[PDB]
């Protein structure tokens, strides 16, 4: 997963979606 | 930043390092930004959309390391956090990915130029460098897409502007690329922005001036063939910038 400490959570590369 | 070189803030002295304070008082990095006037840093709305409350953010100028302090840095609170009311992101692209942070030190002051801190100029309306022009990007973002850690020292690299024509090809981005964007990449596809670099500057010499042509916004993967970095196109956002600033 990915938590609230994640750097640039919606950046390119991110596991967001 | 994929590829490129380690640098120091003196070589990119408009770069802003933006952090978020947590519930317990831990602080983590968020995104980059650029100092466009003494009291104002410009960045990307996507960096803030999930946590839009100005009070959680800290901005450093004159800072060359991610998790350590460096000589000549200055620390600011965020007095106003201005997000684009039209931000949208489909699955890949982010639209209106632009944000403004009005900065203020605990003594109530804005930035002062120094060896490590300077403003960067905006382009005049609709004025962008010719395609194929070499520009710079900088940031604390990942050195490889597959990395879990971030570099401790600031990095910069060089990428070239690509045309919308080129950037709109189904094997590139198609219409995913609006005229409020700009594509840039390495001719050899070896260097690029990556996660953690968002919000940071795309700097180009334009009519004799170091100019913030773009803001790191989005792309497919990092340093992939036919997949340039996409930037918020600053020349097309002046009225928003003036009215909010
Ligand atoms: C896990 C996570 C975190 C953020 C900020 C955004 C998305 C999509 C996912
Ligand atoms: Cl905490
Ligand atoms: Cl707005």
């Amino acid at each position: 997963a990915c938590s609230r400490y994640e750097v640039d959570c919606r950046g390119r590369x991110s596991a967001c979606g | 930043i994929i590829g490129g070189e380690f640098t120091t803030i003196e070589n990119q002295p408009w770069f802003a390092a933006i952090y978020r304070r947590h519930r317990g008082g831990s602080v983590t990095y968020v995104c980059g930004g650029s100092l466009i006037s003494p009291c104002w840093v410009i960045s990307a709305t996507h960096c803030f959309i999930d946590y839009p409350k100005k009070e959680d953010y800290i901005v450093y100028l004159g800072r060359s390391r991610l998790n350590s302090n460096t000589q000549g840095e200055m620390k600011f609170e965020v007095e106003n956090l201005i997000l684009h009311k039209d931000y949208s992101a489909d699955t890949l692209a982010h639209h209106n990915d632009i944000a403004l942070l009005k900065i203020r030190s605990k003594e109530g002051r804005c930035a002062q130029p120094s060896r490590t801190i300077q403003t960067i100029a905006l382009p005049s309306m609709y004025n962008d460098p010719q395609f194929g022009t070499s520009c710079e990007i900088t940031g604390f973002g990942k050195e490889q897409s597959t990395d879990y850690l971030y570099p401790e020292q600031l990095k910069m690299t060089v990428v070239k502007l690509i045309s919308h024509r080129e950037c709109q090809q189904p094997h590139y981005y198609g219409s995913e690329v609006t005229t409020k964007m700009l594509c840039a990449a390495d001719p050899q596809w070896k260097t690029d922005s990556c996660q953690g670099d968002s919000g940071g500057p795309l700097v180009c010499s334009l009519q004799g001036r170091m100019t913030l042509t773009g803001i790191v916004s989005w792309g497919r993967g990092c340093a992939l063939k036919d997949k340039p970095g996409v930037y918020t196109r600053v020349s097309h956002f002046l009225p928003w910038i003036r009215s909010h600033t």
